[PDB]
RNA sequence: GAAACUGCGAAUGGCUCAUUAAAUCAGUUAUCGUUUAUUUGAUAGUUCCUUUACUACAUGGUAUAACUGUGGUAAUUCUAGA
RNA sequence: AUUCAUAAUAACUUUUCGAAUCGCAUGGCCUUGUGCUGGCGAUGGUUCAUUCAAAUUUCUGCCCUAUCAACUUUCGAUGGUAGGAUAGUGGCCUACCAUGGUUUCAACGGGUAACGGGGAAUAAGGGUUCGAUUCCGGAGAGGGAGCCUGAGAAACGGCUACC
């Protein structure tokens, strides 16, 4: 609310990938360590890509407030976004949700007892419904 | 010990790589070598080293599974492919073709190159002889082997080659006055284009070279690689020109060139 | 000793109780496949040539054929005898087993069936077994109807039926062996090529015959 | 696509210093004294001796897994006959 | 620097080798029919080079002790020849023949709280004492020994035997 300024250094668009890689300069007096995603709406106007199209990451604050420094890369589309983007930062901004994986104990004693079977679990199970209990 | 070590660390590095040691980890190793030694270079270093365009290792291998960037005319469609010399780099769109060439501190570049001059390599063949069947065969830098060569080129030459077939079409000499563009050595690639060369005979053989500069060094012969006679060159030459030149100046000269 | 009785002849089996303990002293010195009179055994069985086919036991010791020692033995079993399923590649391995002469050590006994008998076709043959999968391969369908071969093969394909999707999935081996291009296609292509890549480099050591014939003229003309 | 065969990996990594005084190891040579899985580069029209009952190449044979249904031992990544 | 690479002879081989495989597009031409062409991948195989390697391999350099002066040779020591065996030279093993090889410029034996090096700590010059350990290379997977698979294991998150 002070001239927060967000300001670019090193645009460098790279269309091979449809990127446009940049920094996120910051003067921001009075008002410390400002957002990530109120800066995703007004990073849309150079490019007008979306409210979220843009990707970013860093936002470091110097010593004794004021100022920042991020990191931060617009693709052109949300249909590009899902393609050659942080998948993790796909998860954080809102496009992607929770993807469930077992916690790296019930993984691999998940497959550790699986590895010690041969069949599919069937045939076995039956010998153990017919033999104990018998 | 019992079988190839596939795994080697940064802090053991071919240092021209130009790698630091704060990510300081298993570096990324090269596949099996295409035309020569470990001082090669491999995909997924150039393209967050120097060119800067990738940021993460996963996105550098969602670069080249899509057949985007192209090596001699082929893809080479697996991760860490080696890179030869004066190796051209077919790119993409925004058709920003690439070459290697090394400066005059043995780093590379950061070189671009047009269409043209961008389908032909320079080969050092180092090994022509005849085999079965007859034929004489030739070999390259990379050792992209061509049947039926134009006979007495001579060995330790470079040749000017087709890579889309086979079919090297301009050969050269090697004698007293040409131009070199060395590598291997202190002080690979300034130029030398001659001054003189002896037999040595057996142990090595060695080449008296120096560029514009006018001091004179010598070089064994395995690292001299010519690209033309005096006043050639075939190549997009690059900016730091190949000249070394000394160590005082040059902090003189960026006392003067940033403009004060 | 336990009646396992099973059937070579479509299918059939399962395993019966015991009680005569004198008339498994005809089965023993004898390995298995040989030879049991079912009239050596108590009448219940007749037009039966028992071949015996194995057993088990306490210890739960299979039968192996390298055996004449009527208890168990420890051996080195590599490839294709009954264990190593396969494991660690290579893995000779030591287990022990049993083979011959067949005592009360054992437990259950293996009886398969050479001759049909009259009497109990009830656990022989009471009911045609519905073997489940049929022939995977073309090779294996014209002579299974003995097609004199010209029959022009998918003729008899099997659909397997149940509408519980209320699509009923239609499904049916899928035949390797299935004789059309791109069978031949691919077949015409390596016929092809060293039609055309054999005759181009045929086509070199011509060309590398001219240029090099003026070539090794001109310093034949050295003078 | 659950398995399961088939193919590559498991010989690299990670740990430790017990043995080991021209031994390893550092530099320095050599392989005209040797073998190579892959990466790359090139490279086989002739295979028929019935070389004229080749007999099918407009395309052959068996030998089997998961699986089905039958088991033992108390147990083990234990295995059998069909 | 070659008997090299190569070519041809005159023959041999439990014959090694040269497709009985899959995915997208669906073509071209009329001799309209499995007439005939008919693209690109994904594999896989004979040789020859490159890399990854792996094996040996010559030159110099290795703390302390003569209250260790001779050490080796039929249980190979040192050579030659001939054969085996290796992936490959060679005492690497065997048959025969010869009597050698190292050594007061410190051999041999013994000690090492001795894995070697790049490297540390100390600091006028010259040093002294460390370095098991963030890298390189060697060895070992209780102790020895032998092993099938595999390009590559004397593997040990592989196996057999003895303690």
């Amino acid at each position: 609310s002070d001239a927060v300024t967000i300001r670019t250094r090193k645009v460098i668009s790279n269309p091979l990938l449809a990127r446009k890689q940049f920094v996120v300069d910051v003067l921001h007096p009075n008002r410390a360590n400002v957002s990530k995603d109120e800066l995703r709406e007004k990073l849309a106007e150079v490019y007008k890509a979306e409210k979220d199209a843009v990707s970013v990451f860093g936002f470091r604050t110097q010593f004794g407030g004021g100022k920042s420094v991020g990191f931060g890369l617009v693709y052109n589309s949300v249909a590009e976004a899902k393609k050659f983007e942080p998948t993790y930062r796909l998860v954080r901004y809102g496009l992607a949700e929770k993807v469930e994986k077992a916690s790296r104990q019930q993984r691999k004693q998940k497959k550790n007892r699986d590895k010690k079977i041969f069949g599919t679990g069937k045939r076995l199970a039956k010998k153990v419904a017919r033999r104990n209990a018998d | 010990a019992r079988g190839p070590k596939k795994h080697l660390k940064r802090l053991a590095a071919p240092h021209h790589w130009l790698l630091d040691k704060l990510s300081g980890c298993y570096a990324p190793r090269p596949s099996a070598g295409p035309h020569k030694l470990r001082e090669s270079l491999p995909l997924i270093v150039f393209l967050r080293n120097r060119l800067k365009y990738a940021l993460n290792g996963r996105e550098v291998k969602a670069i080249l599974m899509q057949r985007h960037v192209k090596v001699d005319g082929k893809v080479r469609t697996d991760t860490t492919y080696p890179a030869g010399f004066m190796d051209v780099i077919t790119l993409d769109a925004t058709n920003e073709n690439f070459r290697l060439v090394y400066d005059v501190k043995g780093r590379f570049a950061v070189h671009r190159i047009t269409d043209e001059e961008a389908s032909y390599k320079l080969g050092k063949v180092k090994k022509v002889q005849l085999g079965k069947k007859g034929v004489p065969y030739v070999v390259t830098h990379d050792g992209r082997t061509i049947r039926y060569p134009d006979p007495n080129i001579k060995v330790n030459d470079t040749v000017k080659i087709d890579l889309a077939s086979g079919k090297i079409t301009d050969f050269i000499k090697f004698d007293a006055g040409k131009l070199v563009y060395v590598t291997g050595g202190r002080n690979l690639g300034r130029i030398g284009t001659i001054v003189h060369k002896e037999r040595h005979d057996g142990g090595f053989d060695l080449v008296h070279i120096k560029d514009s500069l006018d001091n004179t060094f010598v070089t064994r012969l395995n690292n001299v690689f010519v690209i033309g006679e005096q006043g050639k060159p075939y190549i997009s030459l690059p900016k730091g020109k190949g000249i070394k030149l000394s160590i005082a100046e040059e902090r003189d000269r960026r006392r003067a060139q940033q403009g004060l | 000793m336990k009646l396992n009785i099973s059937y070579p002849v479509n299918g059939s089996q399962k395993t019966f109780e015991i009680d005569d303990e004198h008339r498994i002293r005809v089965f023993f010195d004898k390995r298995i496949g040989q030879e049991v009179d079912g009239e050596a055994v108590g009448d219940e069985f007749k037009g039966y040539v028992f071949k015996i086919s194995g057993g088990n036991d306490k210890q739960g010791f299979p039968m192996k054929q390298g055996v004449l020692l009527p208890t168990r033995i420890k051996l080195l079993l590599t490839k294709n005898v009954s264990c190593y399923r396969p494991r660690r590649d290579g893995e000779r391995k030591r287990k022990s087993v049993r083979g011959a002469i067949v005592g009360p050590d054992l437990a259950v006994l293996a009886l398969v069936i050479v001759k049909k008998g009259e009497q109990e076709l009830e656990g022989l043959t009471d009911t045609t077994v519905p073997k489940r999968l049929g022939p995977k391969r073309a090779n294996n369908i014209r002579k299974f109807f003995g097609l004199s071969k010209e029959d022009d093969v998918r003729d008899f394909v099997i659909r397997r039926e149940v509408t519980k999707g209320e699509k009923t999935y239609t499904k049916a081996p899928k035949i390797q062996r299935l004789v059309t291009p791109q069978r031949l296609q691919r077949k015409r292509h390596q016929r092809a090529l060293k039609v055309r890549n054999a005759q181009a480099q045929r086509e070199a050591a011509a060309e590398y015959a001219q240029l090099l014939a003026k070539r090794l003229s001109e310093r034949k003309a050295e003078k």
